[PDB]
């Protein structure tokens, strides 16, 4: 088991070089390759990866076509240059899971009993993080109905290293930020989430509306109970917790009235300086 | 007369304004550039560093320290730190590879 | 479909093709009637670098067009 | 404004430099040449700058 | 016209403001039918003199379709280039001192070109040689690209000498002497493109046909400078099939000379085929010189047509490939020239503080100049505050804006300003602050501006010092070739005599910045010197002597530097 | 024909690969090729790296086995980049970045092999907090220095930036060998995946830790303001008629008002500001 | 309302829209008039780029309102 | 007996030479034609890295055979 994933940048760059250069040999619309990586405890460190000779087609989930012997070689090739990094997993692009793809799990989990599956989303987006982790295990599934395997979500997290964060920050220099911000740039957090919420609200929607038509069957077991929760957990304004208002206006007498009066003075201060000075100035010369 | 006085009032007080809003925005980056460059200058002593011992100072921003592996040397010191600390003796702190004091 | 493909040299030769195919049968045309090896061959569509993976459709290329063919001089 | 953040970014750039030795002068030469005595230990023959 | 008679003003002015050329053929076909010759000739050299090309075709071809020869003649300007090569031929009086001495303290570095430069600068129309005859085996010692540009600068020495031109060429024999150069071939045809300059005559079917057969590397380079100088303005198609052609070939030398001459032929005609075509093949390219010929080809195509370009603008400011943001700003610079329109300076000041390369923010603060040189009081009012900021780009922009701004004429602030910038630590702001100064004191005397003789000796410290750095005394090596331009008898400006802006002017100005990118280029400043002198006349073919008289004048002012 | 001062263009993803790879073995120096393409008359285009197997040691590295390089690029191949080598370059633990006399050696086989082929240095452990210190250079022949030929040609971007270091400028500089202008194309898409990816967050957006953690701050910080201010009262109490000047003459530190009294105003502010904000927004989006 | 839509050749195009209309749907309708795939386009209106997630309305895009469209002028 | 030896590099380079030669006779002719020292060059046939103390009759070599070459590179 696993409790979470951290990948560093090195990956993510080699993966857009990817799938930019795929285009040499043939059209294909996703790319597959494998995660080298180490165990700490519990916690899974990614840190390299190569590719993979991979073909497709577009409707037949049966058909499909990887390679051992290439994957064989090189990962021999690489363990030859290092040999503390070992397989850890795969990764693919391509926007949303594929059906297709638990049956490539179940291939190369031989080489790695515990294969995790990333999915790395090179073309962009604005709301959030680009990559996901995925983990296979089977399930009781109901009171009964067959057991079956599919992934659930782990959690993830983008991490870093010495000597690797120094190339970072230096390209990246010509565009930056503040490091805090003085209310120019958590005033604009807020705004980032609030999208982020709506996003997800929305799309709420397009599965609950379309179970609604009937278009779809319903997943009675799971979904509607956290729906339930969900509308239970809210709050309400009821008296007693408007009582805590007796503690905005102990924001205010910190803020307001002990922090600009002395932001004045200040100002009085410079000004009685300036005109002194000025005039001192000019009848000297007169 | 009167004509060319009236356009030519107007002229000029629209470029002083261009001007104005031209100030506006320079003070705005200026200030930017600012807190950067305070920001790097804060983590040049954040660093597993060595403790020399001081000996003498010549002037303004300059001293003379003797390291603790001999080879007594000749550096700068930095911008912040309180002169009158330093007279006889003390246990300083010496970059790791420039030698400057902090 | 007919093609021109012109080079350096001042030689303007004339493909016949279809729009189905793909840049790698064109230099392999070429590697046919010219005899340069197709690893040896460049070519370039109105500043764009054509990739040998795919199709002449990618590229909106009509009839009568002009393709301008590039060597490599590495091996000097 | 202006002034402040020059002075601030031309220090920076000072900060980053080499150090240099301190050396017992035991006599001079001819034609700008010196004898030194370099502290850990040596004894070098060693060239004046234009100043 | 009501009024009881015809005059100069109202046809000068109104009829090519509004460019109504059949109105100005018909005024002048009846000032010939009732046999009044004189307004008929005076109104002709008042046209030519600051009417645009191609406008004279319409007026020329409305005409035609005796007085006919002597006002075609006229009207297409040979007997003016006659006249003012005569005038310079014969008040031809530079002082061949300082070349010795420079030539004299000169090391063997780039500086030599440097010197090549400027000598053909004051020797400029003169159709002298001698610097370059007296000694030759110190010009030898120039190879490889140097000799494409010393080769070149025969063409600034015999501007407008036209009429013998391509006999004059062979006889330097420079494609039978050896085989063993491109460069001298490379050479000959830029030179015939400087000296035939707008002035495309003949010599545009000649080129067009020696363009056609190359050596691909170099005599291309030189062939479509020199064709893109000849026919300038004309948007004859079939030349432009043949640059399209050549730059579709996709070689990095010979990519920026077609990139520009593209662009000249079709100055200001706002083709709209042409811009799709060109900004088409500038994205999805990989080569940087071609990009860095493009940025200057695409902004010529359009012209004071001012707000009607404002589309194309704020689409390419847009681009994320640098070279085209700042091939967006000089789009800007020519779209409103000489026109103080406001909105397009807050846009020059916004990109100037805000955008992260360097290079475009230099490009910005620079085109300042080309939309105010109209009013050249208000220019240092503005700049003067960015001579400051910290980073060095923005100061050389400043400097070099204020040398275009105020070109032709003394005034006192901006000397104020350049003084204490001639010293600053950075060498190439430096080099800027020389040239600065040297374009904005052409041709003054102590008495007319007092620091005259602090520059004068300054140049000379710089050039016989060696402890400074190589590109400082390039700078000042050229500012000495600007000052005494054309041995003295002439000057810059972009004004014409009557309000006019004057095209090849600007554009030769513009694009002499690009020294900074590619050499020579540099030879493009030629297009700006304008002769300044009086003619007396009686008759086209008869210059009568006459002696003027000159009041209020201690006769100390005038031609300067004896000494 | 002869150089001018031209140019190398390396893309982001090799110049991680070559920090990581030089400071994995830091003891010990590393060296490996690079592969890319002469995209012109004048520029040298540098894509991807790799190491090889090596003997190191803390002064000097050889490569062990050939028939590792001659595979490895027939298998790279068969998966989309066909590109040749163009150059190779190594690294130097502790000292200067320059060429060592057996670098020529080594450099002359490439050089008569390859007209173009630079070489390439990496420092490690200078490159430390926010510099890198990377360098690549060509060889200059013997004869023609003794002949009056100079080593290139010259167009105005020559001399921007590139003062040589005088630890450099010891050795062989000139005399040996010279510097190339070194610049990081970063094209398009790979920029997104950096500037907008290592940072970020989304309902953290939203968050509010309203305990003890707050109200402790605020009675730490005005509690020390309460003395910083009865310090500038007495520090400007002294109202004597003389003239700032004698006031500069004595500064020296601790200038009350603006060395300490204003930020500590400006925190406070930003703090109770943002807080109160928050609070109000949660207030409605949620019931 | 019919607005109209300027391009970096100067092309003048006649858009007629309902204000709810959201941003891909006006996409999609000029995609439909001149066939440039939906990610080759960028509007503009006064200085602020337009993105996707909102209505004309919100916006207030006014009737015949004038908008600026940037394109790369082929999609290779 | 016509052979061709390639290279890291791309190039590739004919030669001529015949079964009785040694391997150190084949160094030499490169040596000669490049210029190049015989103690850098490495040879690679095959996956094998040759010997200098047999024959290209040995090794059962026949002509068109494609040897590789690789340089002794070392830094310090």
């Amino acid at each position: 088991a696993v409790q979470k994933v951290v990948v560093h940048p090195l990956v993510l760059l080699s993966v857009v070089d990817h799938f930019n250069r795929i285009g040499k040999v043939g059209n294909q619309k996703r790319v597959v390759g494998v995660l080298l990586g180490s165990w700490q405890k519990k916690v899974l460190d990614v840190s390299n990866s190569f590719a993979v000779p991979f073909d497709e087609d577009d409707k037949d989930d049966s058909v499909w076509f990887l390679d051992h012997d290439y994957l064989e070689n090189m990962y021999g090739m690489f363990k030859k240059v290092n040999a503390r990094e070992r397989i850890v997993g795969w990764y693919h692009t391509g926007p949303k899971l594929h059906k297709n793809d638990i049956a490539i799990n179940e291939l190369m989990k031989r080489y790695c009993p515990n294969s995790v599956l990333v999915i790395i989303d090179v073309k962009p987006k604005d709301l959030g993080l680009p990559t996901e982790a995925y983990i296979s295990v089977e399930e009781v599934h109901d009171d009964g109905t067959p057991t079956s395997k599919t992934f659930e979500h782990v959690t993830s997290e983008i991490g870093a290293e010495e000597a690797e964060e120094v190339g970072v920050e230096h390209l990246l220099r010509d565009i930056k930020d503040t490091t805090v911000g003085t209310l120019s740039q958590r005033i604009t957090n807020q705004v980032h989430g609030l999208k982020g919420l709506n996003s997800k609200l929305l799309d709420i929607r397009s599965y609950l509306e379309k179970v609604a038509t009937g278009k779809l069957p319903i997943n009675h077991q799971i979904i509607y109970q956290l729906q339930d929760v969900f509308n239970l957990l809210p709050d309400v304004s009821l008296q007693e917790f408007v009582k805590a208002f007796y503690l905005k206006t102990n924001d205010q007498m910190v803020v307001v009235y002990l922090a600009s009066l002395i932001r004045s003075v200040v100002a009085l201060h410079n000004l009685i300086n300036n005109k002194i000075a000025n005039r001192d100035a000019e009848k000297k010369e007169g | 007369d009167l004509y060319s006085r009236y356009k030519k009032l107007q002229q000029e007080l629209e470029f002083l304004e261009v001007q104005e809003e031209y100030i506006k925005d320079e003070q705005k980056n200026l200030k930017k550039e600012f807190l950067h460059a305070q920001e790097e200058v804060k983590r040049i002593q954040s660093i597993p560093l060595v403790i020399g011992q001081f000996l003498e100072a010549v002037d303004q921003n300059t001293a003379i320290v003797g390291s603790t592996t001999g080879s007594n040397y000749y550096v700068r010191i930095l911008s912040t730190i309180d002169r009158e600390l330093l007279k006889p003796n003390a246990s300083v702190a010496l970059h790791k590879h420039s030698n400057a004091l902090v | 479909m007919q093609i021109f493909v012109k080079t350096l040299t001042g030689k303007t030769i004339t493909l016949e093709v279809e729009p189905s195919d793909t840049i790698e049968n064109v230099k392999a045309k070429i590697q046919d009637k010219e005899g340069i090896p197709p690893d040896q061959q460049r070519l370039i569509f109105a500043g764009k670098q054509l990739e040998d993976g795919r199709t002449l459709s990618d590229y909106n290329i009509q009839r009568e067009s002009t393709l301008h063919l590039v060597l490599r001089l590495r091996g000097g | 404004l202006n002034a402040k953040v020059r002075l601030l970014r031309e220090e920076l750039q000072l900060l980053q430099e080499q150090g240099s030795y301190v050396g017992e002068v035991v006599r001079a030469m001819d034609k700008k040449k010196v004898l030194v005595k370099v502290h850990p230990e040596g004894k070098f023959v060693v060239d004046v700058d234009k100043n | 016209m009501n009024l009881e008679k015809p005059d100069f003003i109202n046809v000068c002015q109104c009829l090519i403001f509004l460019d109504d050329p059949q109105a100005v053929s018909d005024i002048l076909e009846k000032l010939v039918k009732e046999d009044n010759l004189l307004m008929a000739y005076q109104i002709c050299f008042d046209l030519y003199e600051s009417a645009s090309q191609q406008f004279l075709s319409s007026v020329i071809q409305n005409l035609r379709t005796d007085q006919t020869l002597k006002m075609i003649k006229i009207l297409s300007g040979e007997m003016a280039i006659e006249l003012h090569l005569q005038f310079l031929i014969r008040n031809n009086n530079t002082d061949l001192m300082i070349l010795k001495n420079t030539k004299d303290a000169v090391r063997n570095s780039v500086c030599h070109t440097a010197t090549v430069i400027a000598n053909s600068f004051m020797h400029c129309g003169t159709t002298s040689d001698q610097f370059l005859r007296d000694n030759l085996e110190w010009l030898a010692r120039a190879t490889n690209w140097a000799k494409f540009t010393a080769t070149a600068s025969l063409g600034v020495i015999h501007k407008g000498h036209e009429k013998e031109a391509l006999q004059l060429m062979a006889t330097y024999l420079p494609k039978d002497t050896s085989p063993g150069s491109a460069y001298q071939e490379g050479g000959g045809l830029y030179a015939l493109g400087l000296i035939h300059a707008n002035h495309g005559g003949d010599i545009i079917d000649y080129l067009l046909n020696q363009l056609k057969n190359a050596s691909n590397d170099i005599v291309r380079h030189g062939g479509s400078l020199g064709l893109g100088l000849a026919a300038m303005g004309t948007a004859r198609q079939d030349v432009y099939d043949l640059l399209k052609t050549n730059l579709y070939q996709d070689d990095a030398v010979t990519g920026e000379a077609a990139g520009l001459a593209l662009g000249l032929v079709m100055l200001g005609s706002k083709n709209a085929q042409a811009i799709e075509d060109m900004v088409g093949y500038a994205q999805e390219t990989q080569h940087e010189k071609i990009l860095r010929g493009l940025a200057v080809g695409i902004a010529l195509v359009m012209y004071g047509r001012m707000e009607e370009a404002d589309a194309l603008i704020e689409s390419l400011c847009r681009d994320k490939d640098p070279i085209l943001r700042r091939s967006g700003m000089y789009t800007v610079a020519m779209a409103y020239c000489g026109s103080g329109n406001n909105k397009a300076i807050r846009r020059l000041l916004h990109v100037a503080v805000s955008d992260v390369n360097d290079d475009v923010r230099r490009a910005a603060v620079e085109s300042l100049g080309f939309i105010l040189f109209r009013t050249p009081e208000q220019c240092p009012s503005v700049v003067s505050l960015l001579s400051e900021s910290y980073n060095p780009h923005v100061r050389y922009g400043a400097a070099m804006a204020l040398g275009i701004c105020c070109a032709g004429t003394g005034n006192k602030e901006a000397i104020n300003l350049l003084e204490p910038m001639t010293n600053d630590p950075v060498n190439y702001v430096r080099q800027g602050a020389l040239i600065a100064s040297a374009l904005i004191m052409i041709q003054q005397t102590e008495i007319t501006c007092p620091k005259v003789n602090q520059f004068r000796q300054l140049y000379s410290k710089v050039i016989n010092d060696k402890h400074d750095d190589v590109m400082a005394k390039f700078g000042a090596i050229l500012a000495q070739g600007i000052l005494d331009a054309g041995g003295h008898n002439v000057t810059i400006s972009l004004q014409s005599r009557t309000g006019h802006t004057h095209m090849p002017s600007v554009v030769g100005v513009l694009v002499f910045t690009q020294f900074w990118f590619w050499f020579p280029l540099s030879h493009f400043l030629s297009l700006a010197y304008t002769p300044t002198c009086v003619i007396g006349l009686n008759k086209d073919l008869k210059m009568p002597k006459v002696q003027y008289k000159s009041n209020c004048k201690p006769s100390t002012f005038a031609y300067p530097a004896p000494l | 024909a002869v150089d001018t001062a031209e140019q190398v263009y390396i893309s982001s993803l090799a110049l991680l690969k070559m920090l990581k790879h030089g400071r994995a073995g830091v003891p010990m120096e590393v060296m490996g090729l690079m592969l890319g393409e002469f995209v012109d008359d004048y520029t040298v285009r540098v894509i991807d790296v790799f190491a090889m197997p090596q003997s190191g040691t803390g002064v000097s590295v050889e490569a062990v086995d050939p028939v590792f390089q001659a595979k490895m690029l027939d298998m790279l191949k068969q998966t989309g980049r066909p590109e040749m080598v163009v150059g190779w370059y190594h690294s130097h633990p502790g000292f200067g970045c320059w060429l060592s006399g057996v670098d020529i050696n080594t450099q002359q086989s490439f050089e008569a092999l390859s007209e173009r082929a630079v070489a390439v240095v990496v420092d490690p452990i200078q490159s430390v907090k926010g510099k890198v210190v990377i360098d690549a250079f060509r060889l200059i022949n013997a004869n023609m220095m003794v002949l009056g030929h100079e080593p290139r040609q010259t167009t105005s971007n020559l001399g921007h930036l590139n003062k040589p270091s005088i630890q450099a400028l010891i050795h062989g500089l000139n005399r040996h060998y010279y510097s190339i202008t070194i610049n990081y194309r970063k094209n398009e898409l790979e920029q997104k995946m950096l500037l907008n990816l290592h940072k970020k967050s989304w309902m953290e957006g939203l968050t509010l830790q309203d305990y003890s953690e707050h109200c402790k701050h605020n009675e730490s910080v005005v509690k020390e303001m309460l003395e910083l201010a009865k310090n500038y009262n007495k520090a400007v109490e002294e109202e004597d008629k003389m003239t700032p000047e004698q006031l500069a003459i004595k500064n020296v530190g601790k200038q009350d008002p603006k060395r300490h009294l204003e930020e500590h105003v400006d925190v406070l502010m930003t703090s109770n500001i943002v807080q109160c904000l928050a609070a109000m927004l949660d207030t409605v989006v949620f019931k």
